């Protein structure tokens, strides 16, 4: 019942996703601006 | 079996994983959307921008040409 | 316990992810190169090593966006962030080459740290590998594409860029400068894949052709405990079905499996071992026949002098806009052009 | 007893395999079917609403990238003469029409596969149809057939009595014509099934001269309908018994037969003809515009006054009018694979023998040439998103050339028919012969069979 | 370069003056040259008439002169051959031949002053191209 | 019994060498003249004019050609898509002249490889197996479709369109990356990470069986002997098989049940090649993959370079060099 | 020369291609 909150998967799964949503945004970003 | 720690199907069924990603995902997606409208991503990365490729001096398509201090070189460019 | 011991209890426990004793070469040099290569695509760039555009920052919608190379006149150093070149700054780095560097590098470093990982998880089960063998095919193309064929030539320009464009330019470079189709040792390697390709569609589909159906169901997916001894597929009625069709068939249900492990992974060493001939060039373009009575004799008309001509269709053509090192310019009358076109 | 529904475990089939829960019940199938003809109507309504609002009278119809407004003006609602276009409300009304009947085609899909009976068999001994009483099944082909030649007269009391369906061959052009004599003399329309299916002489597809596509319309509705009426009043044959298999999924493998084989043919109709499909509306095909490229340097070239036969061009042979294997005087260069052209422009400009030089010279009007000169940029060349030309030429105009655009989309959907086909032959055969899941653990039919060697 | 507004300047008149031209007509010069100045004239080519490009090497030889851009709304007003010997209007594009070509009938004489501004603005910002195309 | 019935019950029968049954009836002939005739045009065909003009190209190893570089080198462009077959030539100088000897082990390998696919269900009926193999060989004989029949058929001529060879398979792809661009394509790039897969697939699932095979013999033998063909018992667990690759990758990223490998097996190189081979079925209507030529440029309106430039400064001089001859016109759109 | 040397090995691999058909051993099954 009692799970932990933090292990080496929570490091593994974030590292590849906070840079992942911080490049989709820069993405979009970069999508929107012109010439 | 079983491996120790929380399953995934019991994560995003809590409250406590969606109020801790309410301002989390879109914190960190207008983190990369004032990545490049804010134009960091020209001066740190070296992109030039799509106005300063060629200047008024330069028209003949910029490469490297001495090996030894390529650096110098490409400050010479612009 | 002792002060090593405690740290090989903790890498070989069972976390979700295995991280492996072997796996502190692998984690920061995988993530790395797969996150060195992903800034390559998206934010640094090329036009100060060979004039081109390939970022999304400059707008390249993915299938021309690539993390290209150093330049030409660049040597074969490696480009290293702190390095003579590097000078520790950033910016430049990137612009100049680097990354390619960067990431070439990590890339190689780590594929080790994979096969290094497999074979680590092979003693903890207790297994016997053949993956690390059958690894031996990727890892004998990387080094001697993306490592051994530029060393042999000039500097990591002429070194395959990462992309699936960049990739591209180095395939059309393959065939008009070194007529990389027609050498022996890359046809083996088309055996291999294509042949590897059937063994495991021809594979995939008698075992879902010959089955048993325990179950009153209808799903064929179902009725298979995997702690079950008697085997699910038939292999005599498989055998007598090849053995009229084709006319050969596989007599024992072992070495059906071997040779798919095989047909695949001697087709990359025979394909790594062409383009260690490319990498000092010796190509084998030219038959020594076939070529006096193409110059002597206008009625000798075959498909291979029909084919060495178009390779001048790429050697003058791609070669002032490839590379803008040697500034190449061509007057518009010293390109072959057939006709009209 | 039973009476699951809709589970893994009552039926044995997954959530995948998403629909062999309805090969027995009868009811919900009718659901599926009028749910799905709710949604094929529903597109062919709002395709055409967008392509209305997207369109330009102006502009010709192939430029905007469109396939359907030229299936309209194919028979021909409001096209006043060469291809112009005069009036586009009759466009706008039949989308509406197919609109709005999509929503009463879309009530039956959902009260039939909800609210309405499971047990569609079981009710005023009508429908309910065991795929195994064939008397009962070929009733309803009966019914479709009365119904499919009732809609293949449609067309020529479109072409005979309103109006008239659109003409390629029409003097001045092209232009709508009411049909007066459309062929009934069976050696010339039934001569199209007995003839080659190369160049040349093209079995279906080169099928020039309209009145034979309104001849085909009237013979293939008087035998649709006498077909028809052949299965409402008996049963298959005794032959026909031990032949055909007779279930369900296979009762529903034929279809994906000659279907396949319907728009392979389809995947001609709008690559090689040049009738059914005029290129005033659709564009030109690939035979077309490699004739208009030699044709066009070749009235060039006869007005900056050079004589164009005694021209051999960069290989000995004639620049522009060499000779076919077969005497017929062609355009020369790369077009001797589509000698056998036979558009609207330079029909005026066949002899007897053929590309005719007494006519070739001094009789070139400039309207037969800006045609061709509009079919030469036109060419069917183009890329996955819109840049038409050839590729190593850069982007400027955006075409893709819609018989070209839709030529492929038929044929990757004509060739995943024919595996599905062949993948639910399959399940047919091992549907009457019970290996449908797989051999026997104890009788194992290999092992009563002796030794090869 | 910005694209500044002094490398935008050309005479826009016969032989004497020119004028200023901001950015928005440009870009709608630019897609109405992607519309109807499109099938025959990819990268300054004439597709059908081969030697006829949109160069101003070979702008400037066709008499009277194709570069100031009243001549050139003229020249699509009144198409010609390079000496104004005879019209061409059987078999090309014009406002003179509205009925014959119905593309030019959503057309002013404004939105053809931007496409003859358009159209030699790209020679002054590359050179290979309107051109040869291979140089 | 019957007279028919001693035919009809001998070629369906299953105890021959071979399956002669009823699409082999089809089958065994028609495939038998493509065998015998692709021998003699490998050896001893005359040259044959693919150009259309005048221009003999030899393919046959007594004309001084390697087997690399032989072929049965394809029929002309001036018979276009017409029958020529060898009746409808005056003499078989004519004929072979003229392309004949291509379009005979076109027509007859055709019909010979689509009786093989129905003859690949056929047995699979007549045995107790459910018959899915037939689909499984529509994946390569689409790629026969595709580059003999289909992509010959919406280009025009029979004379583009041969793999028949060595060196003129590939004097075919690079005038078909020249004419109409193969490499930029959604349903090739699909198409080849179905045979890369498929590469892997075949060398990780032929692996790990032979990773995971039990003890039943010593080292000095070989492991491939101590069972019996035809055995019930599973020479490999498939248990240790499944907590290899999982430890390896992680759990739930491999399969639980061996039956759902072999489906994915016989999906992943078998659904991929078909868009591969809808790619030239796509292609045969010039309905080409897509440029990317000038697209990023500056606010001045200058061209960027980009790869796929680079690609096309390639393409572009495999076309203006390709058909050095037959080109009179500027664009090559025949 | 080397016009016969090709036909030589192509046809002593067409044999194999006859004798792996017919002579290829029974398999039997325990
Ligand atoms: C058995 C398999 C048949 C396919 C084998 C290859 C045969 C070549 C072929 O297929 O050829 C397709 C032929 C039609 O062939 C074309 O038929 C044309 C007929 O058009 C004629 O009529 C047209 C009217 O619009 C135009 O006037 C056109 O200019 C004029 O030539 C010409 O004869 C062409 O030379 C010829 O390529 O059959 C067809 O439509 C139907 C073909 C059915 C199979 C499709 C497989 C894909
Ligand atoms: C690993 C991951 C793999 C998966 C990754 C994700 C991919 C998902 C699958 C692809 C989905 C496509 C994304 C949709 C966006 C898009 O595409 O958007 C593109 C178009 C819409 O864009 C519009 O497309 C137009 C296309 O030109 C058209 O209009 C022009 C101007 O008038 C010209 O007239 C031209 O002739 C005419 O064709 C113009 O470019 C417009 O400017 C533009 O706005 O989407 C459309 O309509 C599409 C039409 C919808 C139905 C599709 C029918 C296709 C039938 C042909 C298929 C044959 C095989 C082809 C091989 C591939
Ligand atoms: C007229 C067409 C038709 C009809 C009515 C049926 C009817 C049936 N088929 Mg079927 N089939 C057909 C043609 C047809 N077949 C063809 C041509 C193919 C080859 C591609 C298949 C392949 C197929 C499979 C693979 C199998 C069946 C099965 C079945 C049965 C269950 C259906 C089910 O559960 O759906 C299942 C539906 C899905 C799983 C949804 C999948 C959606 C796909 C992936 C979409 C493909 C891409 C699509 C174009 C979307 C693109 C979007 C874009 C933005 C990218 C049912 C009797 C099953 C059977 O034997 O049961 C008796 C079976 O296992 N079908
Ligand atoms: C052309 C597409 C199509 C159509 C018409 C159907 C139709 C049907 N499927 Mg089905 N199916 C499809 C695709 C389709 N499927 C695909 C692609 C898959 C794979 C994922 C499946 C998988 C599948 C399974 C596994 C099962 C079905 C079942 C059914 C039947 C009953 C549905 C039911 O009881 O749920 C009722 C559903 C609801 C009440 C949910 C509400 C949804 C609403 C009704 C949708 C329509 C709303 C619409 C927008 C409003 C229209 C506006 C109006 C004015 C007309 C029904 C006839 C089931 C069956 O066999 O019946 C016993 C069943 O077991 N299908
Ligand atoms: C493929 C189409 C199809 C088929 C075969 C059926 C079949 C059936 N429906 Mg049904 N239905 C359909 C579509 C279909 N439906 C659609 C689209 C809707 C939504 C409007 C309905 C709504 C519906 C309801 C509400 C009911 C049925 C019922 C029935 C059953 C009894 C029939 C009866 O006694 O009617 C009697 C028949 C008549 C009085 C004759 C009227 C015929 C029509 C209105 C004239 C027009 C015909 C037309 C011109 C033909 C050409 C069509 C052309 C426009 C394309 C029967 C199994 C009943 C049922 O399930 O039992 C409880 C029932 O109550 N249907
Ligand atoms: C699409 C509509 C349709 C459908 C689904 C059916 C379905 C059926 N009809 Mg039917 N029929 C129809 C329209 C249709 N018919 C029409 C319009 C007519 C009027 C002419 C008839 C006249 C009719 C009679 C007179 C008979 C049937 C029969 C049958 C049954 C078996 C068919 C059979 O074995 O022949 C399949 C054909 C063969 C096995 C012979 C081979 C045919 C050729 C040689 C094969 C080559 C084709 C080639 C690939 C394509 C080239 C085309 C051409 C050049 C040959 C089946 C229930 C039979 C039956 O059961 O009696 C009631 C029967 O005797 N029908
Ligand atoms: C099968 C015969 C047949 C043929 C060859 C055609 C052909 C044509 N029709 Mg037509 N039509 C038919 C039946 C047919 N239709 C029927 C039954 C209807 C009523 C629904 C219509 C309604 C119709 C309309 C309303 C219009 C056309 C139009 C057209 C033309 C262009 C459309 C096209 O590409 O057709 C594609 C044709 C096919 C895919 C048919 C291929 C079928 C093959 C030849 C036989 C297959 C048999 C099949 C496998 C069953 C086996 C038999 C079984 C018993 C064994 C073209 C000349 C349009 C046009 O441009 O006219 C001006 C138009 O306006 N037709
Ligand atoms: C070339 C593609 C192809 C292939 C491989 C098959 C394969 C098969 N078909 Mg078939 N079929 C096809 C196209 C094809 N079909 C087309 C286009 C149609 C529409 C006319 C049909 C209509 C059809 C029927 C009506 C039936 C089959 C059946 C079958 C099965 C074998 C017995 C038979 O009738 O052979 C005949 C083979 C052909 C007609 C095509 C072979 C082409 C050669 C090269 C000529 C087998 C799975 C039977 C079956 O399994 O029923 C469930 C059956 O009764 N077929
Ligand atoms: C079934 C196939 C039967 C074999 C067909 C053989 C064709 C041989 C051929 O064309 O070779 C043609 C060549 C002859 O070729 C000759 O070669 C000479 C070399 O000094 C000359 O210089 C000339 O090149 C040429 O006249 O055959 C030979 O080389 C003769 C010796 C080898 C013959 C062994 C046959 C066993
Ligand atoms: C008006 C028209 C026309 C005319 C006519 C018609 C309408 C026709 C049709 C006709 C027909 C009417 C056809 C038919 C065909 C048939 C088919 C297509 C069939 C098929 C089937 C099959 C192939 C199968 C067989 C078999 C086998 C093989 C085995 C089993 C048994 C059996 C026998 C079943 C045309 C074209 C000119 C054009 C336009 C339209
Ligand atoms: O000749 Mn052989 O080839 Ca493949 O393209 Mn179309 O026609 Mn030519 O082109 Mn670019
Ligand atoms: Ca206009
Ligand atoms: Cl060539
Ligand atoms: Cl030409
Ligand atoms: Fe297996």
């Amino acid at each position: 019942i009692t799970y932990p909150i933090f292990t080496v998967r929570w490091l593994a799964v974030h590292t590849l996703a906070v840079p992942t949503v911080f490049f989709l945004g820069a993405i979009a970003a970069m999508q929107f601006i012109q010439r | 079996g079983t491996t120790g720690e929380r399953p995934f199907g019991d994560i995003i069924t809590s409250v406590r994983y969606w109020v801790i990603h309410s301002l989390t995902i879109p914190a960190l997606f207008i983190a990369g959307w004032l990545f490049v409208s804010t134009g960091l991503a020209y001066d740190a990365f070296g992109t030039p921008r799509p106005n300063e490729y060629f200047t008024q001096e330069r028209q003949e398509l910029p490469i490297i040409t001495e090996r030894q201090d390529s650096k110098t070189q490409i400050q010479q460019f612009i | 316990r002792g002060w090593f011991d405690v740290l090989d209890d903790w890498l070989k426990r069972d976390r979700f992810v295995f991280v492996g004793w072997s796996g502190i070469l692998l984690f920061p040099c995988a993530y790395l190169s797969i996150g060195g290569w992903l800034t390559g695509t998206t934010f640094v760039t090329s036009w100060y090593t060979h004039g081109l555009a390939s970022s999304y920052l400059e707008g390249c919608n993915f299938l021309t966006a690539a993390v290209s190379t150093p330049a030409n006149s660049l040597g074969h150093s490696l480009l290293f962030l702190w390095g003579p070149e590097a000078q520790w700054d950033f910016t430049r780095w990137c612009q100049l080459g680097g990354l390619w560097a960067f990431v070439a590098l990590h890339g190689a470093f780590a594929l080790i740290g994979f096969c290094l990982r497999q074979l680590e998880i092979a003693r903890l089960v207790g297994i016997r590998p053949y993956n690390a063998i059958a690894f031996t095919g990727p890892i004998a193309v990387f080094v001697s594409v993306f490592l051994m064929y530029p060393l042999g030539q000039s500097g990591w320009f002429f070194a395959p860029s990462f992309g699936v464009a960049g990739i591209f330019r180095f395939i059309l470079f393959f065939q008009g400068f070194h007529n990389w189709t027609l050498n022996p040792f890359h046809m083996m390697g088309v055996a291999g894949i294509l042949g590897g390709a059937l063994l495991c569609a021809i594979h995939g589909a008698t075992v879902e052709n010959t089955l048993f159906e325990d179950g009153e169901g209808s799903n064929t997916f179902r009725a298979f405990e995997p702690t079950q001894a008697e085997e699910t597929y038939s292999m005599v009625t498989a055998n007598r079905f090849w053995s009229q069709i084709f006319g050969i068939a596989f007599s024992n249900k072992r070495w059906l499996h071997f040779f798919m492990l095989f047909v695949p992974v001697t087709g990359l060493w025979m394909c790594s071992i062409g383009v260690v001939g490319l990498a000092v060039n010796l190509r084998a373009y030219d038959f020594v026949s076939q070529e006096l009575r193409a110059a002597e004799d206008p009625e000798f008309e075959t498909f291979y002098t029909k084919n060495i001509l178009l390779n001048e269709g790429i050697r003058a053509w791609m070669a002032p806009a490839d590379q803008p090192h040697q500034n190449f310019v061509f007057p518009e009358e010293v390109l072959p052009r057939g006709n009209a076109l | 007893s039973y009476l699951g529904g809709r589970d893994q475990e009552s039926t044995g089939f997954a959530w995948w395999s998403g629909n062999a829960r309805l090969i027995n019940l009868s009811g919900k199938l009718l659901g599926a079917h009028v749910a799905h003809a709710g949604l094929i109507v529903f597109w062919a309504g709002a395709m055409t609403l967008f392509e209305v609002s997207h369109f330009v009278p102006e502009k010709p119809m192939y430029e905007q990238g469109l396939i359907l407004l030229p299936h309209l003006a194919t028979q021909g609602w409001g096209v006043g003469a060469g291809g112009e276009v005069i009036n586009t409300f009759p466009y706008f009304v039949v989308g509406v029409l197919h609109l709005i009947s999509s929503a009463v085609l879309g009530l039956g899909g959902i009260y039939h596969a909800v609210r309405g009976p499971e047990v569609l068999e079981e009710y005023s001994s009508f429908f309910g149809y065991d795929w195994k009483d064939k008397n009962q099944m070929t009733n309803i082909i009966g019914y479709h057939l009365i119904l499919l030649g009732c809609g293949a007269l449609l067309l020529v009391f479109k072409a005979m009595f309103l109006g008239g369906v659109y003409d390629t061959w029409a003097p001045g052009g092209g232009d709508v014509r009411i049909i007066n004599n459309p062929t009934l003399n069976p050696l010339v329309i039934f001569g199209y099934l007995l003839k080659a299916p190369f160049g040349g002489e093209g079995w279906m597809i080169g099928v020039d001269n309209m009145e034979d596509i309104i001849g085909g319309h009237i013979w293939i509705g008087l035998i649709c309908i006498a077909g028809g009426v052949w299965h409402i009043l008996t049963k298959p044959f005794g032959w026909a018994r031990r032949a055909f298999i007779w279930s369900g999924e296979a009762y529903l493998s034929y279809s994906l037969g000659a279907l396949s084989l319907m728009a392979f043919i389809a995947s001609a109709f709008v690559w090689f003809n040049n009738t059914a499909y005029p290129s005033e509306f659709y564009g030109p095909t690939n035979a077309e515009a490699s004739q208009a490229q030699s044709f066009v340097f070749l009235v060039r070239d006869q007005k900056l006054g050079a004589n164009i036969g005694s021209a051999q061009g960069p290989t000995g042979l004639g620049k522009y009018l060499m000779r076919s294997p077969t005497g017929e005087i062609i355009f020369g260069g790369e077009t001797m694979r589509f000698w056998d052209f036979k558009g609207p422009w330079l029909e005026p400009l066949r002899g007897p023998n053929g590309l005719d030089l007494n006519k070739l010279k001094n009789d070139i009007q400039p309207w037969q040439v800006r045609r061709a000169a509009e079919y030469m940029t036109h060419a069917p060349n183009g890329s996955i998103n819109s840049v038409g030309g050839i590729i190593t030429e850069a982007q400027g105009f955006n075409y893709v050339n819609p018989r070209a655009w839709l030529a492929a989309s038929h044929f990757i959907l004509a060739f995943f028919f024919l595996i599905g086909h062949l993948w639910h032959a399959g399940r047919a055969r091992a549907a009457v012969a019970g290996f449908e899941k797989g051999i026997d653990r104890e009788t194992e039919p290999v092992l009563a069979m002796p030794d090869l060697d | 370069l910005e694209l500044t507004e002094e490398l935008r300047t050309f005479p826009i008149n016969a032989q004497g003056d020119t004028a200023v031209l901001s950015l928005k007509e440009i870009k709608k010069g630019q897609q109405v040259f992607n519309a109807a100045c499109a099938q025959c004239h990819a990268l300054g080519v004439t597709k059908t008439n081969p030697d006829v490009n949109l160069s101003p090497e070979a702008l400037a030889l066709a008499t009277p002169p194709r570069d100031n851009i009243a001549a050139l709304v003229d020249y699509i007003k009144n198409p010609t051959t390079y000496d104004g010997f005879v019209e061409i209007s059987e078999l090309h594009p014009s406002l003179k031949s509205s009925d014959i070509f119905p593309k030019m009938r959503n057309i002013s004489e404004d939105d053809l002053y931007n496409v003859a501004g358009y159209i030699l603005l790209q020679p002054k910002v590359r050179g290979e191209q309107w051109g040869g195309g291979k140089y | 019994l019957n007279i028919w019935e001693q035919f009809c019950g001998w070629v369906t029968s299953t105890n021959n060498r071979l399956y002669v049954g009823w699409f082999g009836i089809v089958m065994i002939p028609t495939l038998l003249t493509a065998t015998i005739c692709f021998v003699l045009a490998f050896v001893a065909a005359p040259p044959v004019d693919i150009d259309g003009i005048r221009e003999p190209v030899s393919g046959s190893l007594l004309y001084g050609n390697n087997i690399i570089t032989a072929a049965v080198v394809p029929s002309s462009n001036a018979i276009g898509l017409h029958f020529y077959p060898i009746w409808e030539a005056a003499n078989i100088d004519e004929w072979l002249y003229n392309g004949g000897p291509y379009q005979l082990i076109v027509f007859h390998f055709l019909i010979g490889i689509f009786c093989y696919m129905g003859r690949e269900w056929e047995l699979s009926y007549r045995l107790g197996m459910r018959p899915w193999i037939a689909v499984a060989y529509s994946a390569p004989v689409a790629a026969a479709t595709a580059v003999l029949l289909v992509y010959s058929i919406g280009q025009g001529s029979f004379s583009d369109g041969l793999p028949l060879g060595i060196s003129g398979t590939f004097n075919f792809m690079l005038v078909l990356q020249a004419e109409h661009n193969v490499l930029m394509h959604p349903f090739h790039m699909l198409g080849v990470a179905g045979v890369f897969g498929g590469a892997l697939f075949s060398a990780m699932h032929g692996s790990l069986v032979t990773s995971s095979l039990v003890r039943e013999t010593t080292e000095i033998e070989s492991q491939n002997r101590g069972y019996r063909f035809g055995q019930e018992e599973e020479t490999y667990n498939i248990v240790a098989a499944h907590g290899y690759f999982g430890r390896l990758i992680f759990q739930y990223a491999s399969f639980n049940n061996s039956r759902a490998l072999h489906f994915f097996l016989g999906a992943w190189p078998v659904v991929g090649i078909w868009f591969a081979s809808l790619a030239v079925a796509c292609f045969a209507f010039n309905l080409n993959g897509f440029n990317f030529n000038h697209s990023v440029l500056d606010s001045q309106g200058k061209v960027l370079n980009t790869w796929a430039d680079v690609i096309n400064r390639a393409n572009l001089g495999i076309e203006a060099m390709h058909e050095r001859n037959v080109h009179n016109f500027p664009l090559d759109l025949a | 020369m080397e016009s016969v040397a090709y036909i030589l090995v192509l046809t002593l691999a067409l044999g194999v291609l006859f004798f792996a058909i017919a002579f290829r051993e029974p398999p039997r099954i325990g």
